């Protein structure tokens, strides 16, 4: 009952700034504790874990990513958009969006553990090619 | 009152007819701890306390002496030498609403368990994880819990339930809170028993 | 003369009685509260606080002009008789009220 | 660094034993916040698999379970069956990083 979509454009150049939307059902991203994150798969790799941000606003960034990352949310549309700035061919990859749900396993500890570890739903994955 | 900041009422000097409410059958949950529910307006207590709350009929249960889990032991808590009694009744078609009625919250976290029947006086916010909040609501440093999603087309323990507990309080004091004086019709030229209000 | 005010400390810190005749109705509390080193009374500065008060009742007006009055503390139960006559003379005061208060009375300053 | 290390493919014959290794550093399979399994098809939605090191999620066989020494971690498949073809990822958060690191993953085929 959880649908997640990415989208966005295929082809962009480098040093110039990728936005990526992810539209969702199945959850408000105004729910207390509730999160949105975007996490990158790059080709033949593993998941790479990009951002996060909370129904408050508050938001996170992958230390190295940090600079060049940026997560917003629209609560109106249950929207949320990264935008990447000085993007570079390195930055190829499939982008994901997807639900946090509160806090951690709530039953088991009381949700006393950061955020369990992660997440579980997940939308269908957009690729993203940097290239001039 | 939602369950957190439950509404005590005191009780004192005037006339209770109890076999019209636990006659009435009209709760779902009636059940007396000490003293006999059945027809024992009978006695002169000097208090009479009536808290009441929502909760969710999944948690009916919890609210009892000595019984422990979220509600027990962060909303409500009753000791188990309890002289008292519990009333509760599903009121779906009154603290539902369609979309949901989020008016009733409930306290999710605390450091220590609850002394006997308090509520939502101070309501503050408690850390949650590792270091200091030092402000808004934030990474492992939250608020209690949230609303209850009282739909309407909820399940029996998701549904809205209204309770009442009653004390008696029976100090070194002037009782007054007593029930019926059972008066019949009186008789003339008879040698009888009589009974002349004392 | 127009009330007395009974009780243990005469403050906050214990309930006590402003039997008042407040000039239309008699109006009773056992509510707490606090000293006034010398409350008058067309003003009245007796009820200085009312913290949290448990208690009201009002009623009828009692109404040259001589007053009597017996104040008795009993097992808890305060009773008061009392009696009107239009100080050489004898007579008999009627009962008027008993009162399940239950409080601890050893000062009993009038109110003026 | 950016990624826990698992060798990229464990397989065996349906019953057998088999297990997938997960190697990190100090700061997450070692002092972090214990490691998790994940489990599902390529390219789709992954399904927690082992939750805490050892903790099963609801729905997962039994025959799974998780462990975790030092800075490496294993999962085992206790009697390998034709629905273990999948790929298996580890996970955990990387205090010095601060951020939640993936396993590059193994692949299970029942051969
Ligand atoms: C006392 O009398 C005054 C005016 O005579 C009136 O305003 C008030 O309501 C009465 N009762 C009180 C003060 O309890
Ligand atoms: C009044 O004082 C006596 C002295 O022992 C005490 O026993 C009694 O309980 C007091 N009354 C109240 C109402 O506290």
């Amino acid at each position: 009952e959880v649908q997640l979509v990415e989208s966005g454009p295929g082809l962009v150049k480098p040093s110039e700034t990728l936005s990526l939307t992810c539209t969702v059902s199945g959850g408000s991203i105004s729910s207390s504790s509730y999160y949105w994150g975007w996490i990158r798969q790059p080709p033949g790799k593993g998941l790479e874990w990009i951002g996060s941000i909370y129904y408050r606003g508050s938001t996170y960034y992958n230390p190295s990513l940090k600079s060049r990352v940026t997560i917003s949310v629209d609560t109106s549309k249950n929207q949320f958009s990264l935008k990447l700035s000085s993007v570079t061919a390195a930055d190829t990859a499939v982008y994901y969006c997807a639900r946090h749900v509160r806090s951690a396993y709530y039953y088991g500890s009381g949700s006393y553990r950061d955020e369990g570890n992660w997440f579980d739903p997940w939308g269908q994955g957009t690729l993203v090619t940097v290239s001039s | 009152a939602s369950v957190y900041a439950w509404n005590r009422k005191r009780i004192s000097n005037c006339v209770a007819d109890y076999s019209v409410l636990y006659n009435s059958a009209s709760f779902s949950t009636f059940k007396c701890y000490g003293v006999s529910p059945t027809k024992l307006n009978d006695l002169c207590f000097t208090n009479v306390y009536a808290d009441s709350f929502v909760i969710r009929g999944d948690e009916v249960r919890q609210i009892a002496p000595g019984q422990t889990g979220k509600i027990a032991d962060y909303n409500y808590k009753l000791p188990d030498d309890f002289t008292g009694c519990v009333i509760a009744w599903n009121s779906n078609n009154l603290d539902s609403k369609v979309g949901g009625n989020y008016n009733y919250l409930y306290r999710l976290f605390r450091k220590s368990n609850l002394k006997p029947f308090e509520r939502d006086i101070s309501t503050e916010i408690y850390q949650a994880g590792s270091t200091p909040c030092n402000g808004v609501e934030g990474f492992n440093c939250y608020f209690p819990l949230q609303s209850y999603g009282f739909q309407p087309t909820n399940g029996v323990g998701y549904q809205p339930y209204r309770v009442v507990v009653l004390s008696f309080e029976l100090l070194h004091a002037p009782a007054t809170v007593c029930g019926p004086k059972k008066s019949t019709n009186l008789v003339k030229n008879k040698c009888v028993n009589f009974n002349f209000n004392g | 003369i127009r009330g007395w005010i009974f009780g243990t400390t005469l403050d906050s810190k214990t309930q006590s009685l402003l039997i008042v005749n407040n000039a239309t109705n008699v109006v009773i509390k056992v509510c707490e509260f606090q000293f006034c080193n010398d409350p008058f009374l067309s003003e009245f500065r007796v009820y200085s606080s009312a913290n949290n008060c448990t208690f009201e009742y009002v009623s009828q007006p009692f109404l040259k002009n001589l007053r009597e009055f017996v104040f008795k503390n009993i097992d808890g139960y305060f009773k008061i008789y009392s009696k009107h006559t239009p100080p050489q003379g004898f007579s008999a005061l009627e009962p008027l009220v008993d009162l399940p208060i239950g409080i601890n009375i050893t000062r009993f300053q009038t109110l003026l | 660094q950016s990624v826990l290390t698992q060798p990229p493919s464990v397989s065996g014959a349906p019953g057998q034993r088999v297990t997938i290794s997960c190697t990190g550093t100090r700061s997450n399979i070692g002092a972090g916040h214990d490691v998790h399994w994940y489990q599902q098809l390529p390219g789709t939605a992954p399904k927690l698999l082992i939750y805490g090191n050892n903790n099963r999620p609801s729905g997962v066989p039994d025959r799974f379970s998780g462990a975790k020494s030092g800075t490496s971690a294993s999962l085992a498949i206790t009697g390998l069956q034709a629905e273990d073809e999948a790929d298996y990822y580890c996970q955990s958060y990387d205090r010095t990083l601060t951020s939640y690191v993936f396993g590059t993953g193994t692949k299970v085929t029942v051969l």
